[PDB]
């Protein structure tokens, strides 16, 4: 029982995604969260690109509900922004309109790793903007829970050239950005967990390879911990007193010996990749990559590090007026 | 703490869903051809009670029931009662709010049995016929509800600021129980559409102080707030208890529900 004049009125006024946007054969991302298209407006008021996401599933799932709920409230230059929500009544599909970001750190790092490492002005500007976006989210009690290069988008040409946008693209799963407490069975996500991942991204931006890279092997992941201990060393009791309280601590003790990693340290790792241990960059990295989560600095504290007062200062445009050498997004077809 | 806790002043609640009283009353004139002003507020009370009982049967926290109650009000603030049957809208609001507040998806059999079981046992004086809607009607109605609300799902309520104010007073054990029920009672009115949650909280705390005869004049005077707006809210709360006294819900509601404007069906 629904009034007819009400139904037809809304149906008449309702904007359908297919009527407003051109997107057939322009798919740029596919994954666990659904499909992403590069879209143009049919009624040509602008020639700007748009990211158009079709949510995987139908109706209003917990995933759709959570995405809509949050992004409808969030507003920050360094966080990806939702423009419109389209509810298709025919098929019960949910479409989301976002800003189109041409680049991201996954593709940017891969480009430089194919050589020419990343410019140092660019690394500082990237880290500052990432820290700025996460500080805003953490201030609003929003945790990311999956920070990695693929989720750090960067805008291409246009009015926001080179601005970082934090996103959550989904999924091909790696534990390279997962803090040790999660690997030892920590039950809950935390602000600290996000910071560790930012520390991993910063190490990767400096050296071009993932700091805790691991071959493809429950919460306990032995090989991923072994890699962290090869780089960082095995933690002393003094360095992390509450490691005992971790559910997997007894398994850690069964499988590992501290002796094994006696000549391992973050200093020794970063020296091999030509990053000086007395640089302000390294001293910042060390504070992000601290094993004990209560001994990691916060995003606000990281933003105030003297690193960002050293020459050169970070820029809004991460590319700093230089020609963007990185290629545009190729379309998918399946 | 909860997501977006300290963001009310940049929130969609504040920027879009704090309405002007005169626009609310202008849009209401459609329904006032059929119902009187009195009968219209009696319906507001009735459906507030229905959503409370649905929430209790499903064993959801008061925060979820409040969010669902706000969704319902927001809907009929803009549209007529004839547009969608409020017997369908009420359980749809609980279903949606339960997702937003992250308690989960209530199952199909469980939501429909709740609607059915609540109308039969707790509202048979108003509803002789059994709950006629199945889950496909809920899923459809959920799409219409999400559109009108402009996908504004996060809602701030007075319970959080009230709890902070009574802690500052250091009178948590004395005043909180009564002030809490008065905040529940405000959802029988339009106040959540017209005033920010912290202002409603102060007004409820004020009435609790008067009722329990605890002097807080100096505490209230020390606040930097528009005290004239707090008095507006108090008058509505005091008026609400006189409405309550004189309203026999169980004798009147069957006649009032039948006076609601009826949907136009398709031509066929
Ligand atoms: C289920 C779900 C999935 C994703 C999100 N979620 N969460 C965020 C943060 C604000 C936390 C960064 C961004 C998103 N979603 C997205 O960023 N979706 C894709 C944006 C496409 C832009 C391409 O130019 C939220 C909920």
């Amino acid at each position: 029982k629904m009034d007819y004049d009400f139904k037809v009125k809304l149906s008449s006024e309702r904007e359908r995604v297919e009527d407003l946007f051109e997107y057939e054969g322009c798919k740029v991302g596919r994954g666990t969260y659904g499909h992403v298209y590069k879209a143009k407006r049919k009624d040509g008021k602008d020639d700007k690109d748009y990211a158009l996401k079709q949510i995987e599933g139908t109706g209003i799932s917990m995933s759709a509900c959570r995405e809509i709920a949050l992004l409808r409230e969030l507003k920050h230059p360094n966080v990806i922004s939702l423009q419109k929500v389209f509810l298709s009544h025919a098929d019960r599909k949910v479409w989301l309109l976002f800003d189109y970001a041409e680049h991201d750190l996954w593709h940017i790092i891969k480009f430089h790793r194919a050589s020419v490492q990343l410019p140092r002005g660019m690394v500082k500007s990237l880290l500052y903007q990432i820290l700025d976006g996460i500080h805003y989210l953490h201030a609003n009690w929003v945790l990311h829970r999956d920070l990695k290069p693929a989720n750090i988008l960067v805008m291409g040409e246009g009015p926001e050239r080179g601005r970082v946008k934090i996103a959550d693209m989904g999924f091909v799963v790696t534990f390279w950005y997962r803090a040790p407490e999660l690997l030892l069975g920590a039950r809950h996500y935390t602000k600290a967990i996000d910071i560790w991942a930012i520390g991993c991204i910063f190490a990767e931006l400096l050296t071009s390879e993932p700091i805790f890279h691991c071959r493809q092997e429950n919460p306990y992941h032995h090989d991923q911990l072994d890699r962290i201990f090869n780089v960082m060393g095995f933690p002393a009791d003094k360095d992390w007193e509450d490691i005992k309280k971790m559910p997997e601590h007894s398994t850690l003790m069964k499988d590992f010996r501290r002796n094994t990693y006696t000549n391992c340290s973050l200093i020794k790792y970063m020296e091999k990749h030509k990053v000086k241990p007395d640089s302000k960059a390294f001293h910042l990295l060390q504070k992000l990559l601290t094993m004990d989560p209560i001994k990691r600095i916060t995003s606000e504290q990281a933003m105030q590090d003297p690193y960002f007062l050293e020459d050169p200062l970070p820029t809004s445009d991460v590319f700093a007026g230089c020609q963007i050498p990185y290629p545009k997004r190729e379309f998918l077809t399946e | 703490d909860k997501a977006m806790a300290g963001n009310f002043w940049q929130s969609s609640h504040y920027l879009q869903w704090i309405l002007d009283k005169q626009d609310l009353l202008k849009e209401r004139q459609k329904d006032l051809k059929f119902l009187s002003e009195e009968e219209y507020w009696k319906l507001q009370i009735f459906f507030t009670n229905v959503i409370q009982a649905l929430g209790e049967h499903l064993k959801l926290r008061q925060q979820v029931i409040a969010t669902a109650t706000v969704y319902f009000k927001r809907f009929y603030a803009r549209y007529s009662l004839k547009s969608i049957d409020p017997v369908l809208m009420a359980p749809t609001c609980v279903f949606l709010a339960s997702k937003v507040e992250e308690f989960g998806v209530v199952s199909n059999t469980r939501l429909i049995a709740a609607a059915t079981s609540v109308l039969k046992t707790r509202f048979s004086y108003a509803f002789p016929k059994e709950f006629p809607y199945r889950m496909n009607h809920i899923l459809e109605c959920e799409f219409y509800l999400l559109e009108l609300m402009d996908c504004c799902l996060i809602v701030y309520h007075p319970y959080r600021p009230l709890l902070q104010y009574v802690q500052d007073m250091g009178q948590e054990d004395m005043l909180l129980p009564l002030a809490w029920r008065i905040v529940n009672d405000t959802y029988r009115t339009d106040l959540c559409l017209l005033y920010p949650p912290f202002m409603i909280a102060l007004a409820c705390l004020h009435v609790a102080c008067v009722v329990q005869q605890k002097d807080a004049r100096q505490w209230f005077a020390e606040l930097s707030v528009d005290m004239e707006k707090i008095l507006e809210i108090i008058r509505v709360i005091l008026k609400l208890y006189e409405q309550w006294k004189n309203f026999d819900e169980r004798k009147e509601m069957a006649t009032i529900l039948s006076k609601m404007p009826k949907p136009k069906p398709p031509p066929n």
